[PDB]
């Protein structure tokens, strides 16, 4: 995965779980959620955008 | 004109409007032919 | 007949009831004058009356005990006019209205703005696709025959 | 400020008073208490029933002492048209001369009894105030016998295991065989000996029953089969209850049907009835594996119980261990079955009264009725509530999944938003057509022309009971044919006395129907949808949603999540069953409403009224509520009293409770709160005052306690205001 | 006292500590993100549960998470 | 799928008759709801047999007059079942009970997802060596040659019903079987 | 109607039966 | 033990130790008796002979009761031709 690319978020306690995301980054260092996904739904908070592991994410196709 | 058709193509007046339309031809479909309790056929 | 009822061309409670409506309308025209307003408007509701209860005495219409027309809604066609005609009426305007509903909203939803058509409507656009409800049933059996009608597992679920 | 709630430490280091409120509603939580073990719980709920049944026994007993000393049942039996039956004497100081004077009743003030249980008592064969003393005697000597028992199995020696508790089959087979068919047996065995002599002017006592045969070839037909010599000889039509004129020798029969002298079902039927009852009870008893090789292990029959297609996952396999290690599943299904049970109660012992004259006592018709779906109501909401605290407290996935495959229970989490969806779909349905159809009935009478009104004949229910023999809808259908094979194959057994009280215009057998029942049936269809709707809704999002996605580690009840993400008012499965009480009280109160203002048309005999006026909102507002209001109110006005004058200041209490519960629902904490603080600095900074102060300082109530004290306040208000106007209105209506 | 956990999807943003109305919340250094900072809890005796914390929380689904318990009077806000 | 199966001729051009593609519905949302192509077949051939047993057994009793002897003299289809229920039980029971039985034997259930040892209407039966030796075309165009005469039967049998629920709507029934 | 004894012992048996509950009630701990 | 199966048929355990070792060309032909049995004697008791008080007929009872027996009998015929019994 990298920049732009499209990815199924895979963190069941997520309101994007089963959604598409676009990353908007992934860190190369040594965090523990480096993935950065934007999402075109707000959440209940009204945020749009997360940080997930890189097991959390599946590309999609 | 180039706003104020675009107000008019807002939600509420266009939801007004439609209604208006729609309460209009159900009353005057019942002035026409009123007390229809069935199928006219 | 069925259920016990009865025609309502031969319901005595039915003439019976229109004859009492008849008389209360008669005896409030009697308290005006000459060819006023008031004289003719209630001579209008007389007329109406009598007429709804003609068209409703011959109308395959089966009155109870209490003269009042009873609607058969078991499904048989011969009393078809009281419910299933219109059940078929209404079917094909509310599957207008939801098609035209949903093609407006798919439609919409693969542009920049998504949110922003739905409060200020695509006057051109809604007026296309609503003009285009009449094939909503030839249309809801194409689109789910294609698989385009139903979502499989986009579809957001919660935690358990 | 240390030893209140013993069994919860939390609760003990409170210092307000809201350690006392909640020692209260946390008592029967046993799973909750400190030091808790399943052992202890077991035993602990063991020795709770033994109590529970020991005050059970001792209310009966209570019931029969009373009647037997301050009632008229003596005087009642010579003359049970007219003798209104007493439930017991008055004594209160706060009465005037002319509220003694109304409720004076032979020798004392005295009320009324409501319950039927005199006609009850009569039926079984009671005929002496000192029948119904020994009655009594024996319930206390068996509520001790049950104290002693609860006492007993608490003592270090006789406190049973897990096993002996867990251990189903035993406990089936005992349950149904011993506990259901030999309580039927024994049933029947009473029924023959007392009851059929005493219903034919022979008395059975305690003395001479080892001597008097219950039938004259006495047990010589049962051992050689002969069978129906014990139904050769039945009750004649002009048998006297009570009484050995017109009377028969038979013990079982068919007859079907009512007595014709007090319209009830023949007590040789029921006697039938349980003698089949208590044989086929006994030979399921059976089925379940012991000690002896043979039966049933329900372990495999769960397990082994897959569709081979595959639909409902890998079906039953873990459902024996879920339900055995959970009590809020067992006590869910108890109260279910025990909800449906008790409507079948309601909804049985009008249309077909099994007790003597019990059908012209219409003010206990009514008090009957209303109490049985009240409580079946009751115990509906307390199985959906039970069973929501299982999916919180007790289920566990593990248990119901086998190799990601999902077992027939752990599969309701999977497509619980459709049935949620489904559920909502039907309440939305039906509540907008009903409401449509009785809004546009209520504009169009009101505009003077009903004729314009939307009736619709309930042809199902009418096929229905064409379908059980009343010719009066012309359908001819089974049993309303004589050549149908359904007619023909009973004609000789019990059709000759099930059709001519089915096709009787007196009884509430199959009451005919008409556009109104058809309307207020689809009412009823709502309110049970909705409250389905609410309580299913709160048990499969019990365990978490999208607004909580660990709703299951914050507990069955909790006041809310906070005041962000949106809000998070009534979040808790707890909530879901708060607010389905509000809707299980509407439904009973529209199954209540319907079931008395047709009786009330039927024994006033204006049953147009009904069949006219029910069709629309305004005609059930005025001819019901307000028609039969009348008497109620008037139980005392500036000018005097009558009898009916408890029932009116038991109207207005209810309704004064039920605004107190809106009070406690529509304001909420917070406000509570800072007006207590004012109050607590008014106390500290007032002389002469000053000298007392509070031990536990006071609080607000909290807010799931506040919703459960609203909630309170508008169940009993509601329970009181209806029983007050449903008992004083047929009283005062129908003499 | 109630409980209050901070979970590693903590990203260091200091609005759960700035919101604390009671100082219960403070940061501390960490490894785990790229602010180096971790959000804890260590007098969660003065936490009143007025969850503003996580109200002032961005990460998906919170990382502090605040568990109402035992009542004390320093918990209910009793100024008496 | 329909591409590969006997059922298409020259009279619905050369692709399979399938209007409202219910042959395509199968593989369509859901484990199983609605019938495979393989359960579709098998009622083709199971409906057709018994379309051309009942023209046969409502044209040589009612028209023809041939009668088996102890049988009532009934021609009219609406009446002969129950009338021959009441006059010859035993020979019903026994009827139905070879019905039932060849059926059980011939179950057609796996059918419906899919699948199973036999073919569509296979059952054996060749007894007069109708299919001994052949090419495998020749077995297809006979098969075809079932299939078409099946659904001639229904359509004759369907008429049958309409004429005598709705009288007058095949016009040259009464003209073709001059005899009820 | 009933005897002043016939009340009376049950009374008595009542008490009996009270002093049981007590028992229970106070096995069942404070 | 274990009576969970997921193949074809189930095995023939959860027929019990009595109906585990019966030839299934034994069940089918008793299973058949038995429906045909029990549905004369449903048949001889009522249907065609209306029921009285003086005609009960154990045997047609205790017959019509191999009816919801038979359903067992054939369950279990297949069952055990299934698994090569
Ligand atoms: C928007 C829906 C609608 C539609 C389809 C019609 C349709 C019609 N109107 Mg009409 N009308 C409407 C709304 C509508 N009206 C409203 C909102 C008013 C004001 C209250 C009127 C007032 C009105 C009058 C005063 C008359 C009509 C008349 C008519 C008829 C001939 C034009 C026709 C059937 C005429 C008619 O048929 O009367 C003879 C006529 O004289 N209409
Ligand atoms: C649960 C059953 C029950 C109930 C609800 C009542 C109700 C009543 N009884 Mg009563 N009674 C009962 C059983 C019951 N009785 C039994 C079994 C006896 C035989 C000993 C009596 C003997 C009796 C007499 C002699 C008198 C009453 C009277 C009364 C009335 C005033 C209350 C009173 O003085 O009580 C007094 C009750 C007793 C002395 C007997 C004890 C009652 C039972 C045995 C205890 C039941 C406890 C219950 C299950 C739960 C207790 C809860 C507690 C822990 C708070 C009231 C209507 C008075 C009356 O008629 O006034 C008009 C009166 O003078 N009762
Ligand atoms: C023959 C032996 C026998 C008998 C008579 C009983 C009897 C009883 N046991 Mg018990 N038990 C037994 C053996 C037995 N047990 C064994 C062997 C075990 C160990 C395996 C247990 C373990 C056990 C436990 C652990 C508990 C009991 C409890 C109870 C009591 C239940 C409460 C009550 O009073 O219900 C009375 C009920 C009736 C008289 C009948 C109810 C009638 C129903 C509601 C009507 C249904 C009719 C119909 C189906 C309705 C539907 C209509 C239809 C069309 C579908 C009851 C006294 C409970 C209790 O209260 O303990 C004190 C309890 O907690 N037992
Ligand atoms: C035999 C049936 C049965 C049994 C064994 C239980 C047992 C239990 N229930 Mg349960 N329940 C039942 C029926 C039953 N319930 C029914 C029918 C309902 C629906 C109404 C419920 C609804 C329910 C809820 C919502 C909850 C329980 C809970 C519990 C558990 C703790 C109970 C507790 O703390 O009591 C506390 C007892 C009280 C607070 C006393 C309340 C008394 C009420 C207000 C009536 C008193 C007023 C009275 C009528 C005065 C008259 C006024 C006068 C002027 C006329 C316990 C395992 C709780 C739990 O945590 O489960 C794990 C819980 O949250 N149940
Ligand atoms: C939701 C349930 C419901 C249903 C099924 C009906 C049904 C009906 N109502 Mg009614 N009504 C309702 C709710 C309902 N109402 C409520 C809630 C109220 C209170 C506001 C009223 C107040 C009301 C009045 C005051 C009157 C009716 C009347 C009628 C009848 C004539 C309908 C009509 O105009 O058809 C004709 C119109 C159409 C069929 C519109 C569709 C035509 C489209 C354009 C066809 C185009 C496609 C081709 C009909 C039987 C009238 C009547 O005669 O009663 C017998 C009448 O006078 N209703
Ligand atoms: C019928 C229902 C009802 C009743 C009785 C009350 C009663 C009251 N409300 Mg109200 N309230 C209601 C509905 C009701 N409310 C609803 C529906 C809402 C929702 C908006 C509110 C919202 C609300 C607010 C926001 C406030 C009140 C306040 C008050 C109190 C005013 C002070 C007063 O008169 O106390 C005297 C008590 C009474 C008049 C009640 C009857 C007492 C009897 C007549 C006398 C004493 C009887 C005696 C002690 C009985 C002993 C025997 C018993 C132990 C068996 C009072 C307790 C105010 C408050 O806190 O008090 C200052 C206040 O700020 N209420
Ligand atoms: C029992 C009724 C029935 C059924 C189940 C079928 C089923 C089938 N036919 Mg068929 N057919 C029938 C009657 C039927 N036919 C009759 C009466 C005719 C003569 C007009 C034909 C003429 C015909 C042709 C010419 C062809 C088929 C083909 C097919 C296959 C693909 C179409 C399909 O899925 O239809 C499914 C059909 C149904 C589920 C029946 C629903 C009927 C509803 C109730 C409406 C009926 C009244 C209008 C399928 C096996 C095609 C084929 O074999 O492809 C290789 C093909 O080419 N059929
Ligand atoms: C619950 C119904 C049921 C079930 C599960 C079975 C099961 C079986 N039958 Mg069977 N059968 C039944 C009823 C049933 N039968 C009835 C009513 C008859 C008529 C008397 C038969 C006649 C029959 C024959 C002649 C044969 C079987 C055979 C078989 C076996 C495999 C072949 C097969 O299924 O094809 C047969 C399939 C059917 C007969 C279809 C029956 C469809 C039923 C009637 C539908 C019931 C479903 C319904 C929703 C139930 C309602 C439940 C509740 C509301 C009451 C299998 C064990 C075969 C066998 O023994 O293999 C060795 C075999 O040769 N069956
Ligand atoms: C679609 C309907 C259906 C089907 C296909 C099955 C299929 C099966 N059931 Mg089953 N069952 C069903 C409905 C069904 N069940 C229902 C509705 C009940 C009642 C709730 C049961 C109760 C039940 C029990 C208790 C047992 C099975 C067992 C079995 C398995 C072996 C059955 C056998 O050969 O027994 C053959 C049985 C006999 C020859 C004896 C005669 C049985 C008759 C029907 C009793 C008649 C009396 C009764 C009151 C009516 C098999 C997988 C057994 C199992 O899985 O073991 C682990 C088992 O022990 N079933
Ligand atoms: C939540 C939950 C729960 C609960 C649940 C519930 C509460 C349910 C209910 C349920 C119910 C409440 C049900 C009901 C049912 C009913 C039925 C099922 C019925 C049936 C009937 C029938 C079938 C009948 C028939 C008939 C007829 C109709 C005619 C006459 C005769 C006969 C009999 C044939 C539990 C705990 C479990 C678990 C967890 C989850
Ligand atoms: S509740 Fe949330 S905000 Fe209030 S103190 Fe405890 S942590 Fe800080």
């Amino acid at each position: 995965i990298q920049k732009g690319s499209t990815v199924r978020i895979l963190r069941k306690e997520s309101y994007w779980y089963n959604e598409s995301g676009t990353v908007v980054v992934v860190d190369q260092s040594k965090v523990r959620y480096p993935v950065l996904v934007r999402f075109t739904k707000v959440n209940y908070a009204g945020t749009n955008t997360n940080n997930f592991g890189l097991n959390e994410v599946e590309e999609v196709v | 004109m180039k706003d104020f058709l675009k107000y008019l193509s807002t939600a509420p007046v266009l939801l007004t409007a439609w209604l208006t339309f729609t309460a209009g031809f159900v009353i005057e479909i019942n002035r026409f032919y009123p007390d229809a309790l069935t199928f006219p056929f | 007949d069925i259920g016990g009822l009865n025609p309502c061309k031969d319901s005595e409670v039915f003439q019976k009831r229109l004859a009492k409506t008849v008389k209360k309308l008669e005896n409030r025209l009697k308290k005006y004058e000459e060819g006023t307003p008031p004289q003719i408007a209630i001579q209008q509701q007389i007329t109406q009356t009598k007429q709804r209860f003609t068209r409703y005495a011959d109308s395959n219409l089966l009155c109870g005990n209490d003269g009042l027309p009873h609607l058969i809604t078991d499904g048989r066609w011969s009393h078809g006019s009281e419910f299933l005609l219109p059940s078929i009426l209404f079917l094909y305007i509310s599957g207008w209205i939801g098609w035209v509903g949903r093609k407006y909203i798919r439609t919409v939803g693969q542009t920049s703005n998504p949110t922003e058509k739905e409060i200020i409507i695509d006057v051109p656009l809604a007026i296309s696709i609503m003009t285009s409800g009449f094939l909503w049933p030839f249309a809801a059996w194409q689109e789910f025959l294609s698989g385009d009608l139903i979502a499989s597992d986009e579809t957001i679920t919660t935690s358990p | 400020v240390y030893k209140f709630p013993k069994f919860s430490k939390a609760l003990a280091e409170d210092p307000s008073t809201r350690r006392i409120w909640y020692g209260i509603a946390t008592a029967h939580d046993f799973e909750s208490h400190d030091a808790m073990t399943e052992s202890k719980l077991y035993q602990k709920i063991f020795a709770s029933h033994f109590g529970h049944i020991a005050i059970i026994f001792l209310w009966t007993a209570g019931n029969l002492f009373h009647v037997a000393w301050q009632g008229n049942f003596e005087a009642w039996i010579l003359n049970p048209l007219k003798v209104r039956p007493i439930a017991h004497a008055i004594w209160d100081p706060h009465f005037g001369q002319a509220a003694y004077k109304a409720f004076l009743k032979t020798s004392s003030p005295a009320n009324l009894a409501l319950s039927g249980v005199y006609e009850w008592w009569y039926t079984i064969g009671m005929r002496t105030n000192n029948d119904l003393y020994q009655g009594s005697f024996f319930l206390i000597l068996l509520s001790s016998l049950l104290l002693f028992a609860g006492w007993l199995h608490l003592q270090p020696s006789f406190r049973p295991s897990l096993d002996w508790f867990k251990a189903n089959e035993y406990r089936l087979n005992h349950h149904l065989s011993g506990l259901f068919g030999v309580s039927s047996l024994a049933w029947t065995g009473h029924l023959v000996h007392v009851a059929i002599p005493e219903s034919r002017g022979i008395h059975v006592g305690w003395d001479n029953f080892l001597t008097v045969l219950p039938h004259p070839e006495g047990l010589t037909p049962f051992f050689s089969g002969n069978w129906k010599a014990y139904a050769q000889n039945p009750d004649t039509a002009s048998h006297i209850f009570g009484s050995g004129e017109g009377s028969g020798t038979a013990i079982l029969t068919f007859l079907g049907g009512f007595h014709p002298q007090t319209k009830s079902l023949w007590l040789t039927d029921m006697a039938h009835h349980h003698l089949a009852i208590a044989v086929l009870f006994i030979v399921a008893g059976h089925m379940y594996r012991t000690n002896w090789l043979i039966g049933h292990q329900m372990k495999l029959i769960l397990e082994a119980h897959r569709p081979p297609g595959g639909r409902l996952g890998i079906g039953h396999i873990g459902l024996y261990e879920t339900i055995t290690n959970s009590l809020h599943f067992q006590l869910g299904l108890a109260l279910a079955a025990l909800g449906v049970a008790t409507s079948l109660t309601a909804q049985h012992m009008y249309a077909l009264p099994p007790y003597a004259f019990l059908a012209s006592n219409f003010p206990t018709q009514a008090a009957l009725y209303t109490h049985h779906q009240y409580i079946a109501g009751f115990l509906m909401v307390g199985a959906f509530a039970h069973g929501a605290i299982f999916f919180v407290r007790d289920y566990d996935p593990a248990v119901n999944t086998r190799n990601g495959e999902k077992n027939v229970l752990a599969r309701m989490l999977e497509h619980k938003e459709a049935i949620i969806s489904h559920l909502s779909w039907v309440s939305l349905f039906l509540g907008f057509h009903t409401l449509g159809i009785y809004v546009h009935n209520d504009v169009v009478v009101a505009f003077g022309q009903p004729e314009k009104q939307i009736l619709v004949e309930p042809l199902f229910a009418e096929w229905i009971q064409a379908a059980s023999g009343k010719t009066l809808y012309n359908f001819d259908l089974l049993l309303a044919s004589s050549n149908s094979p359904a007619s023909v194959a009973s004609s000789q057994l019990w059709l000759p006395g099930w059709l001519s009280a089915i096709n009787d215009g007196k009884n509430s057998l199959f009451l005919p129907i008409g556009p109104g029942d058809f309307l207020v049936h689809h009412a009823i269809a709502l309110g049970l949808h909705t409250t389905t709707l609410i309580l299913v809704k709160g048990a499969l999002d019990a365990r978490g949603s999208k607004l909580m996605p660990d709703k299951k580690d914050f507990g069955y009840s909790f006041p809310c999540d906070g005041p962000g993400r949106g809000g998070t008012c009534d979040i808790s499965a707890w909530d879901a069953f708060y607010l389905a009480m509000f809707w299980m009280l509407n439904t009973i109160g529209w199954v209540t409403f319907y079931w008395h203002w047709k009786h009330l048309t039927l024994w006033q005999g204006n049953q147009v009224q009904f069949n006219e006026s029910s069709n629309y909102i305004m005609g059930w507002l005025r001819d019901y509520l307000w028609l039969n209001s009348s008497p109620l109110i008037n139980g005392y006005n500036p000018f005097g009293m009558n009898s009916l004058s408890v029932w009116a200041w038991m109207f207005l209490f209810g309704h004064l409770v039920w605004a107190t519960g809106f009070m406690f629902l529509i304001s909420w904490r917070g406000y509570w709160q800072e007006l207590i603080e004012t109050i607590v600095w008014a106390h500290e900074r007032t002389p002469l005052a000053n000298l007392v102060r509070w031990k536990d300082k006071p609080v607000a109530l909290s807010i799931v306690q506040a919703r459960l004290v609203g909630l309170a306040h508008f169940t009993i208000g509601y329970v009181l205001t209806y029983a007050a106007f449903v008992i004083a209105s047929t009283i005062g209506k129908l003499g | 006292s109630h409980t209050v956990k901070i979970y590693d999807t903590c990203i260091g943003c200091t609005q759960c500590v700035r919101a604390c109305p009671t100082d219960v919340l403070e940061m501390v250094p960490w490894d785990g993100c790229k602010a180096g900072q971790i959000a804890s809890a260590p007098r969660t005796e003065d936490c009143v549960g007025c969850k503003r914390c996580e109200t002032a929380c961005p990460t998906d689904f919170l990382s502090v998470r605040v568990y109402l318990g035992g009542e004390t009077t320093r918990s209910l806000g009793l100024a008496y | 799928g329909l591409e590969n199966q006997v059922g298409f001729d020259i009279e619905t051009g050369g692709k399979p008759w399938d209007p409202f593609g219910f042959a395509g519905v199968s593989e369509r949302n859901g484990l199983g709801i609605l019938p495979h192509i393989k359960w579709l077949q098998e009622s083709e051939i199971k409906h057709g047999r018994t379309a051309m047993l009942a023209f046969l057994g409502v044209i040589v009793p009612g028209s023809l007059g041939i009668y088996v002897p102890t049988y009532p003299q009934e021609p009219d289809f609406t009446k002969a079942f129950s009338a021959a229920l009441q006059s010859n039980p035993l020979g019903m029971a026994q009827i139905a009970l070879a019905v039932a039985i060849i059926e059980g034997h011939y179950y057609a259930g796996d059918f419906w997802t899919g699948g199973g040892d036999r073919q569509v209407g296979a059952f054996g039966f060749d007894p007069l060596g109708f299919s001994k030796g052949k090419s495998e075309a020749a077995i297809k165009s006979m098969q075809l040659k079932e299939i078409k005469n099946g659904r001639l039967a229904m359509i004759a049998m369907a008429a049958f019903a309409s004429e005598k629920f709705i009288p007058g709507s095949v016009p040259l029934l009464h003209s073709a079987f001059p005899t009820l | 109607m009933i005897y002043d004894s016939q009340v009376y012992i049950a009374l008595v048996i009542a008490v009996v039966a009270s002093v049981l509950a007590i028992r229970l009630g106070a096995t069942l701990y404070n | 033990e274990s009576t969970y199966w997921e193949g074809k048929a189930p095995p023939s355990v959860v027929l019990g130790p009595f109906l585990s070792k019966i030839p299934s060309g034994v069940l089918g032909p008793a299973s058949l008796v038995a429906l045909i049995v029990g549905s004369y004697c449903t048949h001889e008791s009522n249907i065609f002979n209306t029921l009285t008080v003086d005609t009960i007929y154990p045997a047609y009872v205790l017959g019509s009761f191999l009816t919801p027996i038979s359903w067992g009998l054939h369950v279990a015929a297949w069952i055990q031709k299934m698994n090569k019994a």
